[PDB]
RNA sequence: UUAAUUGCGAUAACGAACGAGACCUUAACCUACUAAAUAGUGGUGCUAGCAUUUGCUGGUUAUCCACUUCUUAGAGGGACUAUCGGUUUCAAGCCGAUGGAAGUUUGAGGCAAUAACAGGUCUGUGAUGCCCUUAGACGUUCUGGGCCGCACGCGCGCUACACUGACGGAGCCAGCGAGUCUAACCUUGGCCGAGAGGUCUUGGUAAUCUUGUGAAACUCCGUCGUGCUGGGGAUAGAGCAUUGUAAUUAUUGCUCUUCAACGAGGAAUUCCUAGUAAGCGCAAGUCAUCAGCUUGCGUUGAUUACGUCCCUGCCCUUUGUACACAC
């Protein structure tokens, strides 16, 4: 039944991998408004960086802020299984990247670039923006505009 | 033994006649023995379309073939079960013998 | 021999046999006491027989009921019928007459499916449509 | 809780008072179909009641805050005592101010 | 093309997740006088959200100035003692 | 509905007419004896011609 | 006339039951909780993180004790649930084999449950002894 | 070593199996039906004809190939299935020999209307109840017609027709 | 010749074909009959089936 | 009057036949017969717990006996509107009430006149007449593609727009049905794995094993809080696995990530009268793999009618017609 001071300390907005997060909803479902993460893998970062789920995200300490960040940045090294990731072994290096809020754009672009230079049909597809996962084109996706 | 009659029809009339001359033969060869036991009717149904082509209300028809099973447990000699399996013979009733 | 009956309680599938016995006036359902069917509602459903008749006529009696099938809510009507009509059927058998009729006659005056189980048996889906009467949808143009 | 009357009794206050006496039925008239006044039927003023009551409760339960029984509780209350700020009253109202006046 | 709608303002609610004493003193003065308590009621009459009213719910059955009626999940009903 | 047809109209009607005295107005020994004393193709037939004959008993037995 | 799991109510039981498994902390814990979502329908994992295996524990405990015996692929289809495939109509699927079988391994090793023949998991003597316990430590304690 | 449910279809097809090479083999010695009976290590089969005496050959050799067909189709052990050639009682009471007699009688070049008269008053004489014939098709023309020629008379709905009616 | 039928029908319509007239569509698996459904029609009162519902 | 050329009757008609009905399956009732280590019931032999007062809750086929209440099936019985009240050329009938499992011919089907349609089908058939091709063939087969392509319009649908909810944990429930032989199906259990899946054998050719198909909606506690929000999960990126000889214009599943319209829908229009609509899931069909589709099945189970001919049609009679390829 803890009642918090509304300070400066408590912000309702805070700057975060680059984008702005906001406070007095949950610290995991604040943390989903980070591009690149969803509710598994903030869920799974708030538990590793032992902050509580049932926090709200206005009142954080910054070393909170920065151990969370710095799990997001860094899975593998702690006790990430891996598999969560969402760049698995990647086509670059070989090794496993989870993407932050601009990582995700920016290896997507690269992506989709590397299949229209190399002239795929799925980058080409791709480029023509249509379907590139074998839909039935004949009747919805109307909206294209 | 224990030597087991089970009968595998589908006409329950013909079933009915063999599984009740057996038992009743049985019973004048003083043989132990359990009743018929009549396992639930097993039911082989296909649901088809009427017509041949695809024009038309779409109307089904499902065509059942009932399966009526019967088996006796008796205790005799095996010239005596030969004999049995040998006399009440009805076509379309098939009849086959295990032990145990 | 220990006097005892054995009767049933029916719905759409739910099938509740019930042993009564004279013994020390318990009820219990596959085990569990008729306080742990746990829906909180239709705990006072399967209440009603015994609260409607009044718990002394469970003076001696104990009542083992075994449930198979249907829902929920199947399964507790066949439990209340179950126990209504084994109740009724051992003050048949050893009560007065008289009793078993005044019995049967305010259970059947609170409703009349505590003794008699129902006749609302599912009506066959056909064909060209999705349940026994609805069809599927016409359209024209 | 509220009202701490019976339950029961501020229900059937509340579904007596909100039975619809007037009402209206289509007839043809002959042209432009019209409206014809009616009155009379108990039966289904105790339907109309319990199916406006019930239609209101879960309008004000649509995408709020406020739960499906606290605002069938609410209505009800409404209904019972008399208000002309309860769905069921107010359509109840209408539908007798259009019989009357199409009467 | 067109979305359906109007494009107007909506109600457009500001409940608070987090109180501060302003808001402590003010609940625990005012949650008597009420005839029906609610967790709907809560959020209504004080502009807070409804993890908060569930809160201030249980704290306010532990200590004890409202007594329960009913325990059920999804619908808490709570009334003032005198 | 109930309206009987002409099948089972006309066997009780001839039932009545050859077999007045052995037939009675209740409807169970009506049945229970018509069962013996003509053969019916179904149980469910029989037991419409036995209503019927017990109707018409019904209605010969005044006027 | 005597003490049951079978006399005392579910939910109750099998919060009590956990707590005792909670707060005693011998049940050897895999290690890869905190990870999996306990199924592959279920969309979130549990949301008591330093728990719920303790909950799973006591549920497949009584539930052990209920039947006779049961199985990895019993507990799979019990604690499975309708999963939302998207566009396409729910389903139901199975849990998490791995969380069921080693729960299973770990009352094994309690000897809450132990490896019955014909395959599958019975309830134990000692177990028995124990939820007997807990039932009547749970209605003597809340009467 | 099958199921029951495969046995009792598997014996159906085969029946339905002989019951077709026997109508297109024999279709002009009147056969009208067959029977199965089954017997540890002997199947026999009978064949209901009105020309008992063509189907059995001469001096067997007919129905001894009908029984080595057979059996070599089947894939049974020679000598395990019989074939007995049994003359059909009431030639008349038999819609499918009836048609075979019709359809001869068309092939041969009898008058469609002729033809279908006499097998009514054949079937009626032969203590028919009832009998119809349906001839549809190019009867001297170019638009197809259905003939029917009926007498006594005869049911299509409920049970009696599934059983007393022969089609 | 050993490329006039080197592709596989180990499975599907290749492989499964009616038993009284070859076709690839209408077949009955179901108790392993292997009749299409247009010929069972006509063949199912000899071969056991008969429609009663 | 009936659902009915259903009957009562009237009567230049009498006597019949088909269709309706009857009939045949399916669902309801049987503490009445036959019963049953492939189904369930009781003291215990043996062994478990609180508990030994003198109980409660479990496991064991070759360790006992007796029973079919429940399960199964065979033979039947039962209901024919039974009995009363009201009404009717005081007939056929109808309407109420009491019993009864069942009283809208008990519910639902199967079957189903005459006469037709130039309706569908020669792409089901070695069912076919005529015409066409028939050897670089329109035969057949092999390798690739296409049937799935996308500006757009239409039909059957699935998921939703939400806290009568979403999510997490906990409980416990069905019924229909299928399953491996000159070839590998349904697959328990142990173990590995987050998951999808992978490994070993006993299990089952089957009321004995999958399988009490421990299904889902659903109930108990919690988290969320009127914010396109933890609603919705389209569209995409990376990886793992499975089926297949082969998946790329992704088979399918799984893990993470991406988190779009949609804030209940205009004109118009569909289906439906009780276990029915609707919700929910399950099983079978085609199935190597693929259900958002069908055929059934069961679970939870509303509103409103007990009418009318107003719209759309139908049956009968009378009537008018310049219609008969028939408004």
């Amino acid at each position: 039944s803890l009642v918090v001071q509304e300070q400066g300390s408590f912000q309702h907005i805070l700057r975060l991998l680059n984008t702005n997060v906001d406070g007095n909803i949950k610290i995991v479902y604040a943390l989903t408004t980070i591009k690149g993460v969803g509710r598994r893998y903030s869920n799974l970062v708030c538990k590793k960086a032992d902050v509580d789920l049932h926090k709200r995200a206005g009142e954080l300490t910054q070393e909170e802020l920065e151990r969370i960040v710095q799990i997001m940045q860094n899975p593998t090294h702690y006790k990430i299984p891996a598999w969560f990731l969402n760049r698995q072994n990647d086509i670059t290096d070989g090794k496993d990247y989870h993407t932050l809020a601009n990582n995700v754009e920016s290896k997507l672009r690269d992506d989709l670039e590397r299949l229209k230079k190399i002239r795929a049909h799925r980058g080409i597809r791709h480029f023509w923006g249509l379907r590139v996962r074998g839909q039935h084109t004949k009747t919805t996706g109307r909206r294209r505009a | 033994i224990k030597i087991r009659i089970t009968l595998t029809s589908t006409k329950v009339k013909q079933l009915e006649n063999v599984s009740s001359n057996i038992v009743k033969n049985a019973e004048q060869h003083n043989l132990v023995k359990k009743g018929p036991v009549r396992l639930p009717t097993k039911v082989l149904k296909i649901s088809t379309r009427k017509t041949p082509n695809g024009e038309g209300s779409k109307t089904w028809e499902t065509y059942e073939m009932r399966i009526h099973k019967r088996y006796i447990d008796l205790e005799a000699p095996v010239q005596i079960v030969k004999r049995i399996t040998q006399i009440t013979i009805e076509p379309g009733v098939d009849v086959e013998v295990v032990v145990a | 021999a220990v006097p005892s009956v054995q009767t049933f309680g029916k719905k759409k599938s739910a099938t509740a046999v019930a042993h009564v016995k004279a013994g020390k006036g318990l009820i219990k359902v596959n085990g569990s006491p008729i306080t742990l069917v746990e829906p909180e509602i239709l705990r006072f459903k399967v209440y009603e027989p015994l609260l409607l008749v009044g718990l002394d006529k469970f003076s001696n009696i104990d009542i083992r009921v075994r449930v198979t099938g249907g829902g929920h809510v199947s399964q507790v009507y066949a439990i209340r019928q179950a126990i209504a009509k084994g109740l009724v059927a051992y003050h048949q058998k050893y009560v007065d007459e008289q009793s078993k009729n005044e019995l049967k006659k305010a259970f059947t005056s609170y409703d009349r499916t505590l003794l008699i189980a129902d006749s609302r048996r599912p009506e066959p889906k056909k064909f060209g449509g999705k349940g026994a009467r609805s069809r599927f949808q016409k359209s024209y143009r | 809780v509220l009202t701490d009357q019976n339950p029961i009794q501020v229900v059937v206050d509340a579904i007596t008072n909100t039975g619809p006496r007037e009402d209206t039925t289509r007839v043809g008239g002959g042209g432009a179909a019209r409206r014809q006044a009616v009155d009379v039927s108990p039966l289904r003023r105790v339907n109309q009641a319990i199916a406006l009551l019930t239609i209101g409760a879960r309008e004000a339960a649509f995408r709020n805050i406020k739960t499906i029984a606290e605002t069938l509780a609410e209505e009800l209350i409404n209904a019972a005592k008399g208000s002309s700020t309860s769905y069921a009253i107010k359509k109840k109202d209408e539908l007798e101010r259009v019989a009357k006046s199409n009467r | 093309k067109k979305k359906w709608s109007k494009k107007s303002m909506k109600d457009r609610a500001q409940h608070a997740v987090i109180l501060d004493q302003e808001k402590y003193d003010r609940i625990l003065k005012e949650v008597p006088t009420y005839r029906y308590v609610s967790v709907s009621v809560l959020v209504d009459r004080l502009k807070i959200g409804g993890s908060l009213a569930r809160i201030a719910l249980r704290h306010l059955e532990k200590e004890g100035i409202i007594k329960p009626i009913s325990k059920h999940s999804k619908q808490a009903i709570y009334t003032r003692a005198t | 509905g109930r309206v009987r047809t002409k099948t089972v109209k006309r066997a009780s009607k001839a039932l009545i007419e050859r077999y007045y005295p052995k037939l009675t107005l209740d409807f169970q020994t009506n049945k229970r004896l018509c069962d013996e004393i003509a053969t019916i193709q179904s149980k469910r037939l029989r037991n419409k011609i036995a209503g019927y004959t017990t109707h018409l008993m019904k209605r010969i037995q005044k006027g | 006339p005597g003490v049951s799991v079978r006399d005392v109510a579910a939910q109750d039981f099998i919060n009590a039951y956990a707590s005792f498994l909670q707060r005693q902390g011998k049940l050897e814990v895999p290690g890869y909780v905190d990870i999996v979502k306990t199924s592959s329908g279920n969309e979130m994992p549990p949301q008591d993180a330093e728990g719920w295996f303790y909950k799973r524990a006591a549920s497949v405990a009584r539930h052990i004790y209920m039947r006779k015996q049961v199985g990895v692929g019993k507990l799979n289809k019990l604690y499975g649930g309708a999963k939302s495939r998207g566009v396409r109509p729910y389903k139901h699927i199975d849990a998490s084999g791995s969380i069921n079988r080693k729960v299973l391994q770990a009352l094994e090793k309690i000897g809450i449950v132990e490896i019955s023949p014909k395959g599958g998991r019975r309830i134990s003597e000692n177990g028995q002894r124990d939820l007997d316990r807990i039932a009547a430590q749970t209605l003597e304690e809340d009467e | 070593l099958i199921s029951k449910k495969r046995k009792l279809v598997a014996d159906g097809v085969f029946y339905a199996e002989l019951n077709e090479f026997f109508t297109r083999e024999l279709a002009e010695e009147g056969y009208s039906g067959v029977e199965v009976r089954v017997t540890p290590t002997k199947t026999e089969v009978i064949i209901r004809a009105t020309r008992t005496q063509d189907v059995l050959g001469e001096n067997g050799r007919r129905i001894n190939e009908l029984t080595l067909l057979v059996q070599k189709r089947f894939k049974y052990a020679p000598g395990t299935i019989v074939l007995y050639a049994e003359r059909v009682q009431d030639r008349g009471l038999s819609a499918v020999a009836q048609a075979e007699s019709m359809k001869f009688k068309l092939l041969n070049g009898l008058a469609i209307r002729r033809a279908a008269y006499g097998v009514v008053r054949y079937v009626m004489e032969s203590g028919a109840k009832g009998c119809e014939v349906v001839v549809s098709g190019k009867l001297r023309a170019a638009r197809a017609k259905a003939m029917k020629f009926a007498d006594g008379f005869l049911i299509h709905s409920g049970q009696p027709v599934n059983d007393f009616i022969d089609t | 010749e050993n490329v006039w039928f080197s592709h596989p029908r180990r499975y599907g319509k290749g492989s499964r074909q009616c038993r009284v007239c070859s076709s690839h569509t209408g077949l009955i698996r179901k108790y392993g009959l292997n009749i299409c459904r247009q010929c069972f029609r006509e063949k199912a009162n000899d071969i056991g089936f008969n429609k009663f519902r």
